[PDB]
This record gives C-alpha cells, structure tokens and sequence, in this order.
C-alpha cells in the first residue's frame, strides 16, 4: 500500500519565474535548489 | 624491536623560556579539543550529524616546589600593567634512559593563575606553588 | 547567519531562515432527489 | 446534489437510432476526466494550460519525491478544469516491480458523496 | 552447550582505520541513547505517554600508553584546517580463546578531545594519552 | 504462622517479551512517583496544603553479562526508524525456594539507552551491557 515505500528523499526548493500575462500558474523553472540538510522543524 | 621502549609518567622535562622561570616539576591537563556542532537531519532518524568546527586548547597547571626563585613568577604576572612577554614553553616525556618519547612545545604562553603554597602547621609536605599557563598552539 | 569562515575568506557554514507566504490560486476557470422524509 | 449536465462521449458511437448518443449522470464525469488527464498541456494551442502535465515526471527515479510531485500535478489540474468533482486522495503505487507508477484517484461528485475511482478502461 | 562462553572485560581489540593511529588499549562509554518525548495526556491520570524520537550515539573515550606514534594523532587532529579524513573504527569484545563475542564498528569518526599524559614526579604509572572519538551509525 | 521471609535482594527473575531479548540479570530504580502540587493557604500559617496530581513511572536500568545475543537488543533499538514494538515485560522477586513474593509487569516497553561494555585491559571483571527501558504502567 506504498509507492517508493522504502527510500530517503532530500527536500528541494523549486523556483519558478513569475507569471507574465493573464495567468496564475508559475512559469517555467529557472533553478531547482536541493537542500544539504532537511529542516529540523517546520512551522506552519 | 629491541623490546620496544614504552613511555612512562615519571621521567619528564618541564621548562619555560624567556623570563627566568626555570624548570618546573609537574604538568597536568595538557589537552586539545575540537568544538563539534550537532545538526539533526529532519527526515532521517537514527543518527545526528557530527560536523567539525574549530579546535580549542585548554589551560595547563604547572607545579613546582617553592624556592626563592618564586619572585620571578610574581614579577612576570604583575608585569601585565607595563607590558607582558610570551616566551615559548616545552613539555616533554622521557623514558628512564633520558631519550625522547614525545616532545611538545607551547607556541605562546600567558599566566592565568598562581595558587601559592598551602601553609599548614600539621601536614608534613612541601610547598607546591601552582602556575597556570594559557596556550596558543603546538610547535612543529 | 555565517559561522566558521574557512581560510582565505570563503564562508563554510551558513544558516538561513526563510519566510514563505502562500499565494492564492483562485478562479478555477443543483439537482436534488426527493426522499421519503 | 450537484448538477452534472449532459454532453457527448469520448469514444462516440452512432447510437440506437442514429446521430450521436448523449451520456449524462455519474458516467459522464469519467469522460471529462478521461479527456482532461489523457492529453498533455500544449496539445490544443488555443488553450495551453489545459491538460495535466504528467509527462514532465517521466523517467524520474522511483521515489516518493516523484510520487510527491505527481500528487500535486493531478490535484491542481483535476480541480482547475473539472469543478463539479470533489477529489478524495490520489494513490501512487508502483506495482509489478519498481518500473511503473500507477495512479489511483478517488473522487465523488459534490454532495452525492458516492466514492468512486477513475479506472480508464482502455 | 559446551559450558557456554560468556563475554568478559579483559580480552578485546580496539582499532582505528585510516591514518596510522594503530590499535588502542581501552574503551569507555560506548552507548546509544534514544530521546523520548513525554506528553501528559490530560484526560486520564496514571502515566505519561512515552513516544520515541530520534537516536543519538554518545562519544567514546579511547586510551593507550604514550608511544612515539602519538605524533600521528596530533597531525590528524590539527588537519581540520585542511580537511579531516574519517576512517572506520572497530570495537570488539573477545574471550581468552581469541574468538569473537560481538564486534561493533563506528561508521565515521571525528576527533573531539585529546587529553595528554599527566606527568607527575611522584606517582608511578604509565603515561596514558586519551583520544576522544565522535560517532556515527553502527556498521552492519 | 511459618516464616515467610521477605524478598532477598539475590533471588529474582527478569525478562522481556516480544523481541528475543531473553532474560536479564540486574534491575534498578523501579519506582512510581506522583507530583504533589503545593498551594500555600494565605490566611492560615501552620502548613501547606498537599494535593495529588497525576502519577508517573520512572525508567529502569536492566543489566546483563555481554553475550553474543546482544545483536538482538541493538537491532531492536535501531528498529525505531522503520517501526518499533512495545513488548510486555516482567520483574519478579523470589525467595530461595523459588516461590513468588511480588511479581510486577511492565505494561509497555520502550528502549531509551544502551550503555555498552566498558573494556579495560586491567580491571578483572565481566562486561555488563546496560539496557535502559521506558516504563508505561503496571499490570494487574
């Protein structure tokens, strides 16, 4: 009942160019930034 | 192997240069640590990363029997008002033959404390002034 | 925050705090049955 | 509880008497989803954003990081273009050894709360 | 069961890989703690829920007689400026027969402290340098 | 009346269920505490009201001789990454005859620390691994 099930994945930060015209979804990717250490705690 | 020649903790040689402090009689606490910094990966339990940052040397307590040449030490310590001097010190451990096992040296010393003799009418011992020493690195 | 500056000036250990705020994604562009009760 | 309307059908058949048959009800929702998810974006030049972009995540490694981004891609597209459908989880199970990535979407028309899963029957 | 073969604390073998540290002489403190977070369920009295959280491995203090090969350790420690190599250590417990009881190993190591010999003109013993090792997961 | 002599500190029986940890050899610190809350009545000098508040159970340190079956406990501790199990364990005190004086049962068990053997070339003893354990409640 799992996907990859058993693997470790590094959290990454995706940066997209801002929308230009009458649009809401972000444009194409410009730089994908992979972490060196996943955050210890995340506050929402 | 010539039956080796393992180090011991009786034969030694302790000295300070510069001001006529002379040769001391007992070392202690000669040590060098590393300030590790622990960061915990969020998504991977079971361990904590051990990242190595810097290195810190600790103080040294040198003791010797109280001799009339203790006036030099008090002169050295109380010279900080008019300018201090950092000579170069040595700490060496020897076997009985007088050979060399491991010769350390102190790059730059600095007084820290001077615990004088513990005078007592009953105890049958000998006055042992203690001269703490600050550190700057090992010579090579 | 920068700590443990390696020799010759390059920083070695860096801690950064990020503050993110969600951008809304709006504009996504009544028959009823009758029961005995 | 929510009106579903009526329309044509993706594989369109002549019907019982002629013309083109019309499908409505819970069945019709499948065809709207089948069209929405099958085509990549950019297939119809006039409406570029329409069409879920699954293929951007082809040949990625088999990690829940990939299945993580898969979940988001369906969620936005299935909601932006099909508002009559309330989505209830998407399941990414490899199956048949780690070389393919199945997608199981559970949904329900709003208010009717009849759980259902898209099957894509060939 | 051939009268068993229970482990003891005399026979062992301590070693560090990589730099020519050689084989040490005495271990201590090899431990694996598990941090537990205590949440007091306000509804009912009678206990506090225990929930596991992460696994942390404590430091290990290794000691050996002071031998001329101690220059390697100081070189290793003072290499943090140019980068540290992290070899894989090994801690093992044996019986007098020389067979194995349970062999542990350290996935990655890092010097933390090096308490040098305590030179003393009176006390009769062997100078025992102390090397402190940072830790990572257990090998398997 | 007969002589029902009480639980000597020698005869006992210690065990853990579930993961094949087997039977242990020593126990310490088995204790239950309550956290009283003290409110000082303002208008009345003479005492401070004592009011009970919750009950908590402290951790236990179980020790056994180091045996090749120590691979199980190390595996059990490291299982927290992929899911842990709380087996139910027992602590009993007996007399010489092997009868029962008072049998306690840990309702749920969670490892906390595992202080491994302290290897030493000089000390003449036997390696005693120390497996801590997190209490969860008393059985009945």
């Amino acid at each position: 009942s799992k996907g990859a099930g058993k693997s470790l994945v590094r959290a990454n930060l995706a940066i997209h160019e801002p929308p230009t015209g009458k649009s809401t979804s972000p444009g194409g990717l410009i730089k994908r930034f992979p972490f060196e250490f996943n955050p210890a705690q995340l506050s929402i | 192997m010539t039956r080796k020649d393992p180090g011991s903790s009786i034969w030694f040689s302790l000295a300070i240069d510069g001001e006529s402090l002379g040769y001391f009689n007992g070392c202690e606490g000669l040590s060098t640590q590393v300030e590790v910094e622990q960061r915990q990966e969020g998504g991977n339990n079971g361990f904590v990363w051990q990242l190595p940052t810097r290195v810190t040397y600790s103080n040294i307590r040198l003791t010797r029997p109280l001799t009339p040449d203790t006036a030099k030490v008090a002169k050295w310590i109380s010279s900080v008002q008019t300018g201090i001097q950092r000579p170069t010190a040595q700490i060496s451990a020897l076997r009985a033959d007088g050979s060399l096992v491991a010769r350390w040296g102190l790059i730059d010393v600095l007084p820290v404390s001077w615990q004088g003799p513990s005078l007592d009418p009953g105890s049958a011992s000998v006055a042992n002034e203690v001269l703490e020493i600050a550190h700057h690195g090992f010579t090579d | 925050q920068y700590t443990l500056f390696g020799t010759a000036g390059v920083p070695i250990r860096a801690t950064c705090q990020m503050g993110l705020v969600e951008i809304p994604g709006p504009t996504p562009n009544r028959v009823h049955r009758v029961v005995a009760g | 509880e929510q009106f579903v309307g009526s329309g044509w059908s993706f594989p369109l058949r002549i019907g019982p008497t002629g013309g083109i048959a019309l499908v409505s009800g819970e069945q019709e929702v499948e065809e709207a989803m089948r069209l929405i998810l099958a085509t990549a974006p950019g297939e119809r030049p006039m409406r570029p954003e329409f069409g879920c972009a699954i293929h951007d995540l082809v040949f990625a490694p088999v990690n829940e990081q990939t299945a993580g981004r898969i979940q988001h891609e369906v969620y936005v597209t299935l909601d932006r273009w099909e508002p009559r459908i309330e989505v209830h989880d998407v399941d990414v199970t490899t199956g048949e050894e780690q070389n393919v990535l199945f997608i199981d979407v559970r949904y329900s028309i709003r208010g009717t709360n009849n759980p259902r899963s898209l099957v894509f029957p060939f």
